[PDB]
């Protein structure tokens, strides 16, 4: 009777009859309801209660039962109506109705009249003058004033300050651009956290100070300011993958006989689906307009299309384009143009600047200070960054969002805040939590794959647990695949601002000594991923060897305790044959040059002599056991 | 209702050939039992039962425009058609049984004739017929008389045969299911998901000792003559590979080293060392997918595995 | 008319699947004579006489939507019966031949359509089919041709055909008997006494010389493909150990020494002297049930002896 | 040497990039005739190409 909106995901005949089905439907419905018009516009008796239709005379309006009524009461009253003394009832009449005799009807009649205006318009202004008030009040949206709010923590995998930041409203995620130690630079693409997700390196790209993300359709492109091998700026389309992307014909450029003049970079505002592109001043020029920068505005379709149609043209003046004060941000809004500027330190105080670009002013500018509190940053590094404007498709509130850095040094942080309206901020916190070594309540987090190959797939920051039939695959072991029984908590932790992450793995087991693993990995080029380095961490539990008993030179690992009884020590090859049998042994291991390791194997008898014989095997050599015995004393 | 047959070096379809067909009835397999009467026990021992040959058979008739014209269309009909050449068929069927549409009789909108002195009910483009399915049949012809009815009507009997195997091969490989790249080739008589890249379409993984695979084929695809195919980068370095699955044998290799970035093409009952030489003196045994979860299980965390293979159905 | 079959790992009926199904029809066992005639005699010599097979038929035809889907719907038929795999058959019938019930028209109480386009004459719960026998059938698939009658109507012809007995194996063991547990599989063809613990439901007897059975089945338990499985706590040490029975032969364990708490698990052909390590050397003879009272005799009072077995019937 | 790209520009693709196409001018008229080739679907009903 209905559709079946709900498909099947195996595409078999069930899926097939529900689309036939569902077509058949449609068809049916739909002259259903067409039939169903006509016989109401033409047959159906009683289609309309006469309440609904209009009756519009002049100036006046009213339906037509009302109407009808009235005309039948108008003619009972004439009719049936007693009548008499109508000069009376008039001059009667010019009384109102709170004691007072007027002149006149008519006058009278005005009176009342306007009172009943005058007092309806009063209630009319304050309903207004209320309404009004409760949306400047609801939806507040005042960068004058308005201090900012933290939004989130940004954490990509390089070691430059970042220069522009952009969020998606469609998916939550962020764009992020940093310009590299070359004129190239990369965009990382993130989660709303913070948690890096891959990256894009744009090379033979400018500084990038801001790039443009356009949703023509149901896909993302990207318009940035790239410049070819020459030295030739471009203004240049494209879409994101993970990677490198040079300029060439994987990248089209959307008009390159009028933005190939000068340096030229755009921003994206879909409310109004407009596009400012902030294009330079040539040298020459320059001090003839005082102004290193002038921004033009032009509409999406204009622009996709083979017409310029500047719409409005605005230089930006020293004062706000000086060295002390350059450029780090632009941003659009309701024809309210928002320039974020910033040196490099606190001392100099950034400022973000609005104004209406139709009448070329000021509308205003403020200090405010992003980062760290009381003007104490990390060191002393306030290098400002752009700021755009997420438009949350749910609720349409708008809401400005900014980037900063206070790092110091190489070390550079990442903040973002932002001066959005009432339900934005909350939202954009709560998408999805910030990174923690526990989740939310003090318990371990789950690996992103089970049975994992290489422990160098595990980015994401944090503890987790490898259980006993997940270890069994772990290309990138400590151990080998005999030695592993127990499950191991393995934790990652934060390398630096490159691709680096410490790892740690701990064997869980109460019964036997608890031994622990640590390395260093690299998450771009896995073959640059550190050994397993080894700390000893002994309970005076025993460890024994498995029945890979072949021989004592696989056990190449360091500073490790494992018993050989007297049935276990006759199996081994490397074990010498005048020992072999007499007594139980402990072995230990000690480092060398790569391959070379000094094995150490000592007695286990107590009244006996004690006796020690060490090994050195590798890649100098097998090694020949020199003992040494000792004397008993008491 | 046309039956296509591709044959080795070309494609035809009969009624592109002025060759209507009446239908195609599709006998299922011929079971070859064996069984064993025990001498005074009130029952028989099956020693076996086997899947033989898928006996098609399709009456096609023709109309011409002159009585002579039959001879040469019979002709082509043979010369078309009986080939011991080992070829595939790929039938066809109608989504509806398709009338002539309303038209006005206003000297215009006048009705179409085919090439055939026939009524074209096909007016648009959604109207012709349809590949049914995405399989074929291994298919050899046998004996037709030609009775001609009146005028230049005449009627074939069709009788087509299975060749090597009693099965409906499925067309296109698994591997065209995931990557889809190749269009086609997919009926919905497969019930497959569309979570391309989700379980149940894909063989194609990476550092696993054990894993699922869904055969979406009802008939087992045990025979060797099915294009069964694997091809496996080891992982790990060893000196002897065994290999377990379910709903077939155990498998090993031993007796030759082997080596981690070393790879191994395992054809049907045949094994590719690294892709020539074949070694394949260790364990001769072939492995058996029957239908829906496969599971294998590995021993060393092989770092790549991928095969394809042919879907077979009764 | 359904046509059920329980397959090695899975269960089917065939309406659920849009294939309502004409009749069934199950011939009887096609006896196999082994005749001897002498010469010059006016009569010819016995030499045996045996079941050896009993050849099922069911026509089932199917409706579809459209002219295409018969493809499918087909493959569909042959991909779910046509089984080399011994599967197990269950027959249902209908109570009744139902009919549409009164309404009112009304514009309110009209009338159902299943998801195939027929009236839904099962209106209540107790409407539908049943398993009209508590028992199944050893059967394999023989060759079918699918003449397609006009619109979306296509007729199948399929003949079945016992496996290994010929013989109705009836579902559920002797035990379930015994312990009213599992609720179904017992059918009124069976003439079961409702005194459960009672005389001629109980295979399971305590310290006892000699006791009495009935087996239910009119075939006779003779053949050891049947389950028929016997289990005995021999309650009495002893050297040797005999045990008689009727419609059957004498049964010895000589040679072999025994104790009292020591189990033996009888098995068709087969001793199992404590469950494992058979030691079936002496005196090779198998126990036969044919029906009603079968009376076996022990010699030393086992404290127990139970036994399960499976009914079958001609 | 020369490829489509950068170097390149379309002309209203979204319209009549669905099938093959090509074109002429004449410059008397100020006229560009697209010759515009059919699919094999079209073309089983259309009698041609």
């Amino acid at each position: 009777n209905k559709l079946i909106t709900d498909l099947s995901r195996v595409f078999d005949y069930r899926y097939v009859d529900e689309n036939e089905y569902n077509f058949k439907l449609i068809s049916d419905m739909l002259t259903d309801f067409n039939f169903s018009l006509e016989y109401h516009r033409n047959k159906e008796v009683f289609a309309h209660n006469g309440e609904q239709i209009k009756y519009e005379h002049l100036n006046v309006t009213s339906s037509v039962s009302d109407f009808l009524t009235y005309l039948n009461g108008r003619f009972s009253n004439m009719v049936l109506g007693h009548n008499g003394d109508g000069i009376n009832e008039v001059k009667d009449a010019r009384v109102d109705n709170t004691g007072y005799d007027h002149k006149t009807l008519q006058d009278r009649l005005y009176h009342d009249y306007s009172t009943l205006d005058a007092f309806t318009k009063k209630v009319e202004k304050a309903v207004d003058e209320n309404y009004k008030e409760y949306r400047a009040t609801e939806y507040r949206f005042e960068p004058k004033e308005q201090e900012p709010e933290f939004i989130t923590d940004l954490s990509p995998y390089t070691n430059a300050v970042m220069q522009s930041f952009w969020v998606d409203p469609r998916t939550k995620i962020i764009y992020m651009t940093q310009a590299r130690p070359g004129n190239h630079y990369m965009l990382s693409r993130l989660k709303p956290n913070g948690q890096f997700i891959d990256r894009l390196l744009v090379k033979n790209g400018g500084h990038g100070t801001h790039n443009a993300y356009r949703y023509i359709g149901n896909e993302l492109w990207i318009y940035s300011a790239v410049l070819d091998a020459n030295e030739n700026n471009k203004f240049v389309r494209f879409q994101y993958r993970t990677g490198e992307i040079t300029y060439g014909n994987e990248m089209q450029d959307v008009m390159p006989n009028i933005f190939n003049d000068r340096y030229t970079s755009a921003i994206y505002n879909p409310i109004e689906n407009l596009m400012i592109f902030r294009r330079e001043y040539k040298a020459s020029e320059r001090q003839l307009k005082n102004s290193l920068n002038f921004v033009e505005v032009r509409s999406a379709d204009d622009i996709d299309k083979g017409i310029d149609k500047v719409l409005y043209q605005m230089d930006i003046p020293m004062e706000y384009t000086s060295d002390t004060q350059p450029m780090q941000g632009i941003t659009y809004d309701a024809g309210i143009l928002y320039w974020y500027t910033g040196d490099s330190k606190p001392a100099n105080p950034n400022y973000l600047q609005g104004f209406d670009i139709k009448t070329k002013e000021l509308l205003f500018k403020r200090r405010i200070d992003i980062g760290g509190v009381n003007n104490n940053f990390k060191g002393d590094f306030q290098e400002a960054e752009g700021l755009d404007m997420y438009y949350d498709l749910e609720t349409g509130r708008k809401a400005l969002l900014i980037g900063v850095t206070i790092g110091p040094g190489n070390n550079r942080h990442h903040s973002i805040y932002s001066i959005g309206q009432r339900g934005v901020n909350q939202f954009l916190k709560n998408i999805a939590p910030q990174v923690s070594m526990t989740d939310s309540g003090g318990r371990v987090k789950p690996l992103p794959i089970q049975n994992p190959a290489y422990l160098s797939d595990i980015t994401e920051v944090g503890h987790y647990y490898i259980y006993t039939q997940d270890t069994q695959n772990a290309l990138d072991f400590p151990l080998p695949k005999a030695f592993r029984d127990a499950g191991w908590f393995f934790d990652v932790l934060p390398g630096h601002y490159n691709g680096a992450l410490r790892q740690v793995l701990t064997r869980n087991s109460t019964g036997r000594n608890m031994l622990k693993f640590e390395r260093v990995i690299d998450i771009f080029n896995k073959k640059n991923n550190g050994a397993w380095n080894f700390c000893p961490q002994n309970a005076g539990y025993w460890e024994h060897i498995p029945k890979s008993i072949t021989k004592l030179s696989d056990l190449k690992i360091v500073g490790l305790d494992f018993y050989i009884t007297t049935e276990e020590s006759n199996r081994f090859t490397d074990f010498p044959k005048d020992f072999k049998g007499i007594a139980g042994w402990i072995l230990e291991v000690k480092s060398n040059t790569p391959g070379n390791t000094t094995q150490v194997l000592r007695r286990n008898n107590f009244p006996s002599a004690h006796q020690f014989l060490v090994r050195n095997f590798g890649t100098g050599g097998v090694g020949k056991w020199s003992l040494f015995e000792g004397k008993v004393v008491e | 209702d046309i039956e296509l047959t591709k044959k080795d070096g070309t494609v035809i379809k009969l009624s592109e050939y002025g060759f209507i067909v009446n239908d195609i009835v599709i006998d299922s397999m011929q079971i070859n039992t064996k069984y064993q009467d025990k001498e005074n026990m009130n029952g028989r021992i099956l020693m076996g039962s086997n899947y033989i040959s898928r006996d098609i058979v399709v009456p096609c008739f023709c109309k011409v425009k002159n009585r002579s014209d039959i001879a040469y269309m019979r002709d082509m009909l043979y010369s078309l058609t009986t080939d011991i050449e080992p070829m595939y068929l790929r039938e066809i069927r109608r989504k509806e049984e398709l009338n002539y549409r309303f038209t006005q009789p206003t000297s215009d909108d006048y009705v179409k004739l085919d090439k055939n002195n026939f009524p074209d009910y096909e007016y648009s483009r959604h109207d012709q017929q349809i590949y049914v399915n995405g399989k074929q049949y291994k298919v050899i012809f046998n004996g037709v008389i030609n009775p001609k009815q009146k005028g230049n009507k005449v009627s074939f009997e069709l009788k087509f045969e299975t060749t090597e195997l009693p099965y409906g091969e499925s067309i296109g490989t698994s591997l065209e299911l995931e990557e889809n790249k190749k269009v086609g080739l997919w009926s919905f008589d497969f019930n497959i998901d569309w979570h391309a890249g989700g379980d149940k379409r894909k063989y194609t993984f990476e550092n696993l000792s054990k894993g699922t695979v869904y055969y979406h084929g009802s008939a087992p695809n045990d025979q060797f003559n099915m294009y069964k195919k694997i091809t496996i980068i080891l992982g790990e370095d060893t000196e002897s590979f065994v290999w377990n699955l379910t709903h077939a044998e155990i498998m090993k290799i031993e007796g030759i080293k082997l080596k981690a970035g070393d790879r191994i093409v395992y054809d049907s009952f045949r094994v590719y060392k690294n892709g020539v030489e074949i070694s394949t003196e260790t364990n001769i045994s072939q492995p058996k997918f029957k239908y829906g979860a496969n599971k294998f299980e590995f021993n060393q965390t092989v770092q790549k595995v991928q095969f394809d293979l042919k879907f077979y159905y009764k």
